C-alpha cells in the first residue's frame, strides 16, 4: 500500500525535522557574532581572458594555481595561462554545446560535456602534440551538468536524468550510478579529501554521496529552488549551495542541516558559481544581477561585489593557492579577480 | 523543504462545487506563481490554472473557464482551487504545481512527470 | 615674381572683429567637447575588445580623424581670436593646408566605409557578417589614409610653384587650398582644376555613395510595420543625413565659392568653411558616440 | 626561455580562433521545439543527442538544433540556447488536447529572462489535418474564445477563422510583454519552410542592426 | 509504478535517520577555528603586495 508507506516517510520526515530542531541549540550567527568582521574586500580585475565567442559556462582551475580550462557554447575548451594571459590550447568540440569543464589534478586530461549527453575526455599530453579524444564516456541520459575529477583514472559526473555516475576511464563505464535525485543535478563537488562528494539538483536537495560505496549518505533540505552550484568547505567537513530563490546556504555535514543562509533584499536573482577561498572565510558566489557577490561565510555579510562583467556570471573558481579568482561569465570574457 | 500538501478532494456528483486547499511549507507563497496541475487516468499531466505573486494574474485551461476559479492566500500561506459544475471529464488528480524560480512569470516543467516542487494531489472523481 | 611671401595673415571674422574674445569663449569649450568627445570615445573603443565591432571601430576611427583635424584647425583659430595671433609661416600654412584637406579626406572615406557598413548590416543583414570583419576593416582604414594622402599630396606639391607677392592676407582663419593660390597671379588654373577635380572625385562619389545607402536605409525602414519604430528609424535617418550634409555641403560649397563664387560677400565663406570645420568634429561625437548604447554605457560606467 | 614559443603558440591558437570567429558568425543558430506529436520532425528532415541540420538558404548557413535526448523537464538547458538567432516553434495546430500545452510552453519561453531577447518562428504545422478536422472534435469545447472569435482556407473559411484563431492566440501571449513572433500556416510536405526561416531571420538579424546602428 | 521509488525514499529516509550527529555549536565553533586557523594563508581575505603577487 502507497498510503501507509506515505506515513512512514512523513514520518521519517518529522523524525528528521525534530532531530534537526533539538540539534540546533544554536547558529553558527551567534556564535561568530563576538568575532571581528573581514572588512570590505576590494578585488579588481588583474587579468581578462579573451577569446571565447560564445557565452562561458564552466571553468576549472588546475593543480598548480596558473592554468584554466574553460567551456564555451561555440563548442571551445580553451585552455588558458593566467599568469601570462595567453592560451596554452585551444580544442574544438564535437557538440557546440558544452555546460561543464573539469581540469585534471594531475594536469594531464581534461573534460568536458553538456547537450550530448556525453563526458569527453581529452589528452592535453599527448606524445603527438595536439589534443585529441582521449574517452568518450557515453552511458548518461540527461545533459551533463557538472563532471570533476578525482585522479587521471576516475571521474564523477554529474547529468540531467536526476543521477551522477562514478566513470573508469580506462573502461569507459559507470563503475558507480548514484541515483535518489528528483530533479535535474546541476552541480557536483568533490571534497579535499576525495571520498565523499555533494551533489545539488532541480529539486531544492543536496546529497552528500560516497564515492566507493554508492549510497547516499545525507540528505540537505533547506532551499527554495534549483540549487545550480555547490561547493565544499575546504575543511571538508560543510558545503555551501547557490540556488534560483537568491539565497547562499551553509550546511554542515556533521550537523546534518542548515547553518546559515546568505541572502539580501536587494538581490532577486539566482546563484549560479559558488566557491570558497582558501581559508572558507570569504564565500564568492555569482549571480544574475550581472555581478558576483563576496559574502562573509561566517558573518553573512556581502563584504565584496566583483562587479566586472556585463552579462551572467555562469562561473566562478578560486586557485588552490587562493591566490586569485576567476569569474567567467556570458561576456565571453573570464576575468581573473584579486 | 519544499512540501505541497492538497487536501479536498473526493467523491462528488456531476454538475457540484469541490474546494481544494493546498498547505505549503518551505518557501515564500508570495514570490511564487502557484499553479494547479491535473492528471486523468490513462493520460498525461494537463495545466488547469494560474495565479501570479500577488494574485493580479490569473489564467485558466480553456476546459475549464468560467466553472474554476484559483485563489491564493499569503496571510496563511496557501492555495485555493474552487470548482464549479464540474463536467464527468473533469475526474483526474490534481497536483498544485509551483513555479521553479522566484519573481518570474515563466512557468517551465510544472507539467511533468517527476517535477519536483508539486503536491502528490487529491483524487477528484465524478 | 621677384620674391614670395613667408607669413601669411588670416582674416578672422570680416564682419566682427572687436568681439573676437567674446567669439574666444564658446569655441575653446567646443574644443575640449570635441577633445572628449573624440578622446574617450576612443578610449572606449581601444580598452574595451567587447567594442571590436566594424561599426565601433569605424567610429573610433572617426573620432582619431576628428581628433587630429581638431588639433589642426581649434588652436591656430583660438590663438587667432584670443591674442591676435593672425600670421603664420608659410611651411606651417602648407602643413596645416595638406592636414586638413587630407584629414577631410579621410573623414570622408571612413564616412563612406559607415555607410556601407550601415547599408550592409541593415539591407542584407545575413550577409552583414561574412563580408564586413575586424580585418577588412583595417584593410579599409589603411586605404583610407592612403587615398586621402595619395589625392592631396599634390596641393603641396602645387602651391609651392606659385609665388605669393601681390597679396598676404588670407580669407579664413586657417590655411586652404581654396584661398592661398587666390593671393598669386598665374599658374593656378592647373591648382584650381586638380582641386576642384580631387573634391568632386573623392568627397563628391564619397557623398553621392552615402546618399544613397541612406536613401537604400531609409527605403528598408519604411517598411517596418509599426508605426513607432518606423518614425524612429526615419527620424535617426534624418539627424545622420543632416550631419552628413552640414559635412559636404559646406565642404563644396567652399570649393565652388572659391573657385566661381568669389563676388559673394565673405562672412558666407567664412561662416562655411566653419561649418565645415568646427562642427563636425562636435557633431560627430554626439549622434554617432553618445547616440549609442555600448559607448554610452561605457562613459557613464567610467 | 619559454615565453617566446608560448607566445607563438599563442598567436596560431589566435589564429584558429579567428577562422573560427567569421566561421560561427557566418552561421546563424537555430533551436527546435515541440512536443512529442508534433511534426518537428518532418521539419528537420525536410531540407536535411541533438539532430544537428546544416541548410545553406541564399549562400546563407543555418543550423538548426532538435534536442530530443534530454527529459520533459526544461527550465535549465533551455538557457543554452540564448546565442541562437531564433526559436523554432512546432505546434500541432490540430491537437487542440496539447494546443493548450503548446501555448504554455511558447509562454515560458517568451517569458523566460534569458529569452527574452529571442524572437520565435512559430510553424503551425498539421494544416491538413486542422482543416480535415474542422470541416469534420470541435475547438470552442477547449477553448471559449472561440465562440467569440472573429476572422481578422480557399474552400472552406472556417477553416481560416480556426488556423487563425491559433495563430492570434500564440500572437497574443507574444504581444502580452526587442522580440517578435513569425507564425507560419505549413503542413508536413512543404519545401517553403527553409526559405520561411530564411526571411525570419533575415528580419530578426534585420531588426538586431537596427538597434545597432541605433535607428531603432 | 511510483510504489519503487516510494520503498527507495522510505529505505534512504530510514538509513538517514540513523546517523552520528554532534550539535551546531560544536560544528560552527569548529568551522569557526578553522577559519581562524588559516585565514594567515588567504590571499583574498588578506590582500598580497605587488612583490609576492603572481598577477601584477
Amino acid at each position: 500500500e502507497l498510503d501507509q508507506l506515505r506515513q512512514e516517510a512523513e514520518q521519517l520526515k518529522n523524525q528528521i525535522r525534530d532531530a534537526r530542531k533539538a540539534c540546533a541549540d544554536a547558529t553558527l550567527s551567534q556564535i561568530t557574532n563576538n568575532i571581528d568582521p573581514v572588512g570590505r574586500i576590494q578585488m579588481r580585475t588583474r587579468r581578462t581572458l579573451r577569446g571565447h565567442l560564445a557565452k562561458i559556462y564552466a571553468m576549472h582551475w588546475g593543480t598548480d594555481s596558473r592554468l584554466l580550462v574553460s567551456a564555451s557554447q561555440d563548442g571551445k575548451l580553451i585552455i588558458w595561462d593566467s599568469y601570462t594571459t595567453n592560451k596554452v590550447h585551444a580544442i574544438p568540440l564535437r557538440s557546440s554545446w558544452v555546460m561543464t569543464c573539469a581540469y585534471a589534478p594531475s594536469g594531464n586530461y581534461v573534460a568536458c560535456g553538456g547537450l550530448d549527453n556525453i563526458c569527453s575526455i581529452y589528452n592535453l599530453k599527448t606524445r603527438e602534440g595536439n589534443v585529441r579524444v582521449s574517452r568518450e564516456l557515453a552511458g548518461h541520459t540527461g545533459y551533463l551538468s557538472c563532471c570533476r575529477f578525482l585522479d587521471d583514472n576516475q571521474i564523477v559526473t554529474s547529468s540531467g536524468d536526476t543521477t551522477c555516475a562514478l566513470w573508469d576511464i580506462e573502461t569507459g563505464q559507470q563503475t558507480t550510478t548514484f541515483t535518489g535525485h528528483t530533479g535535474d543535478v546541476m552541480s557536483l563537488s568533490l571534497a579535499p579529501d576525495t571520498r565523499l562528494f555533494v551533489s545539488g539538483a532541480c529539486d531544492a536537495s543536496a546529497k552528500l554521496w560516497d564515492v566507493r560505496e554508492g549510497m547516499c549518505r545525507q540528505t540537505f533540505t533547506g532551499h527554495e529552488s534549483d540549487i545550480n552550484a555547490i561547493c565544499f568547505f575546504p575543511n571538508g567537513n560543510a558545503f555551501a549551495t547557490g540556488s534560483d530563490d537568491a539565497t547562499c546556504r551553509l550546511f554542515d555535514l556533521r550537523a546534518d542541516q542548515e547553518l546559515m543562509t546568505y541572502s539580501h533584499d536587494n538581490i532577486i536573482c539566482g546563484i549560479t558559481s559558488v566557491s570558497f577561498s582558501k581559508s572558507g572565510r570569504l564565500l564568492l558566489a555569482g549571480y544574475d544581477d550581472f555581478n558576483c557577490n563576496v559574502w562573509d561565510a561566517l558573518k553573512a555579510d556581502r563584504a565584496g561585489v566583483l562587479a566586472g562583467h556585463d552579462n551572467r556570471v555562469s562561473c566562478l573558481g578560486v586557485t588552490d593557492d587562493g591566490m586569485a579568482v576567476a569569474t567567467g561569465s556570458w561576456d565571453s570574457f573570464l576575468k581573473i579577480w584579486n | 523543504q519544499v512540501q505541497l500538501q492538497e487536501s479536498g478532494g473526493g467523491l462528488v456528483q456531476p454538475g457540484g462545487s469541490l474546494r481544494l486547499s493546498c498547505a505549503a511549507s518551505g518557501f515564500t507563497f508570495s514570490n511564487y506563481k502557484m499553479n494547479w496541475v491535473r492528471q486523468a487516468p490513462g493520460k498525461g499531466l494537463e495545466w488547469v490554472s494560474d495565479i501570479s505573486q500577488s494574485g493580479a494574474s490569473i489564467s485558466y485551461t480553456g476546459s475549464v473557464k468560467g466553472r474554476f476559479t484559483i485563489s491564493r492566500d499569503n496571510a496563511k500561506n496557501t492555495l485555493y482551487l474552487q470548482m464549479n459544475s464540474l463536467k464527468p471529464e473533469d475526474t483526474a488528480v490534481y497536483y498544485c504545481a509551483r513555479c521553479p524560480a522566484p519573481f518570474t512569470r515563466d512557468c517551465f516543467d510544472v507539467t511533468s512527470t517527476t517535477y519536483a516542487y508539486r503536491g502528490q494531489g487529491t483524487q477528484v472523481t465524478v | 615674381c621677384n620674391f614670395t611671401h613667408a607669413t601669411f595673415v588670416l582674416i578672422g571674422i570680416p564682419g566682427l572683429e572687436k568681439a573676437h574674445f567674446w567669439v574666444g569663449f564658446p569655441l575653446l569649450s567646443m574644443y575640449v567637447v570635441a577633445m572628449f568627445g573624440n578622446c574617450i570615445v576612443v578610449f572606449i573603443v581601444r580598452t574595451e575588445r567587447s567594442l571590436h565591432a566594424p561599426m565601433y571601430l569605424f567610429l573610433c576611427m572617426l573620432a582619431a580623424i576628428d581628433l587630429a583635424l581638431s588639433t589642426s584647425t581649434m588652436p591656430k583659430i583660438l590663438a587667432l581670436f584670443w591674442f591676435d595671433s593672425r600670421e603664420i609661416s608659410f611651411e606651417a600654412c602648407l602643413t596645416q593646408m595638406f592636414f586638413i584637406h587630407a584629414l577631410s579626406a579621410i573623414e570622408s572615406t571612413i564616412l563612406l566605409a559607415m555607410a556601407f557598413d550601415r547599408y550592409v548590416a541593415i539591407c542584407h543583414p545575413l550577409r552583414h557578417a561574412a563580408v564586413l570583419n575586424n580585418t577588412v576593416t583595417a584593410q579599409i582604414g589603411i586605404v583610407a589614409v592612403v587615398r586621402g594622402s595619395l589625392f592631396f599630396f599634390p596641393l603641396p606639391l602645387l602651391i609651392k610653384r606659385l609665388a605669393f607677392c601681390h597679396s598676404n592676407v588670407l580669407s579664413h582663419s586657417y590655411c586652404v587650398h581654396q584661398d592661398v593660390m587666390k593671393l598669386a597671379y598665374a599658374d593656378t588654373l592647373p591648382n584650381v582644376v586638380y582641386g576642384l577635380t580631387a573634391i568632386l572625385l573623392v568627397m563628391g562619389v564619397d557623398v553621392m555613395f552615402i546618399s544613397l545607402s541612406y536613401f537604400l536605409i531609409i527605403r528598408t525602414v519604411l517598411q517596418l510595420p509599426s508605426k513607432s519604430e518606423r518614425a524612429k528609424a526615419f527620424g535617426t535617418c534624418v539627424s545622420h543625413i543632416g550631419v552628413v550634409l552640414a559635412f559636404y555641403v559646406p565642404l563644396i560649397g567652399l570649393s565652388v565659392v572659391h573657385r566661381f563664387g568669389n563676388s559673394l560677400h565673405p562672412i558666407v565663406r567664412v561662416v562655411m568653411g566653419d561649418i565645415y570645420l568646427l562642427l563636425p568634429p562636435v557633431i560627430n561625437p554626439i549622434i554617432y558616440g553618445a547616440k549609442t548604447k555600448q559607448i554610452r554605457t561605457r562613459v557613464l560606467a567610467m | 626561455n619559454e615565453e617566446k614559443a608560448q607566445r607563438e603558440a599563442n598567436k596560431k591558437i589566435e589564429k584558429q580562433l579567428q577562422k573560427d570567429k567569421q566561421v560561427y558568425r557566418a552561421t546563424h543558430r537555430l533551436l527546435l521545439l515541440g512536443a512529442d506529436n508534433s511534426g518537428k520532425s518532418t521539419i528537420v528532415k525536410q531540407m536535411r543527442g541533438i539532430f544537428e541540420t546544416k541548410f545553406q538558404v541564399d549562400k546563407v548557413n543555418f543550423h538548426m538544433f532538435d534536442v530530443g535526448g534530454q527529459r520533459d523537464e526544461r527550465r535549465k538547458w533551455i538557457q543554452c540556447f540564448n546565442d541562437v538567432t531564433a526559436i523554432i516553434f512546432v505546434v500541432d495546430s490540430s491537437d487542440y488536447n496539447r494546443l493548450q500545452e503548446a501555448l504554455n510552453l511558447f509562454k515560458s519561453i517568451w517569458n523566460n529572462r534569458w529569452l527574452r531577447t529571442i524572437s520565435v518562428i512559430l510553424f503551425l504545422n498539421k494544416q491538413d489535418l486542422l482543416a480535415e478536422k474542422v470541416l469534420a472534435s470541435k475547438i470552442e469545447d477547449y477553448f471559449p474564445e472561440f465562440a467569440r472569435y472573429t476572422t481578422p482556407p480557399g474552400e472552406d473559411p472556417r477553416v481560416t477563422r480556426a488556423k487563425y484563431f491559433i495563430r492570434d492566440e500564440f500572437l497574443r501571449i507574444s504581444t502580452a510583454s526587442r522580440h517578435y513572433c513569425y507564425p507560419h500556416f505549413t503542413c508536413a510536405v512543404d519545401t517553403e519552410n527553409a526559405r520561411r526561416i530564411f526571411n525570419d531571420c533575415r528580419d530578426i538579424i534585420q531588426r538586431m542592426h537596427l538597434r545597432q546602428y541605433e535607428l531603432l | 509504478a511510483s510504489i519503487a521509488q516510494a520503498r527507495k525514499l522510505v529505505e534512504q529516509l530510514k538509513m538517514e535517520a540513523n546517523i552520528d550527529r554532534i550539535k551546531v555549536s560544536k560544528a560552527a565553533a569548529d568551522l569557526m577555528a578553522y577559519c581562524e586557523a588559516h585565514a594567515k594563508e588567504d590571499p583574498l581575505l588578506t590582500p598580497v603586495p605587488a612583490s609576492e603577487n603572481p598577477f601584477r
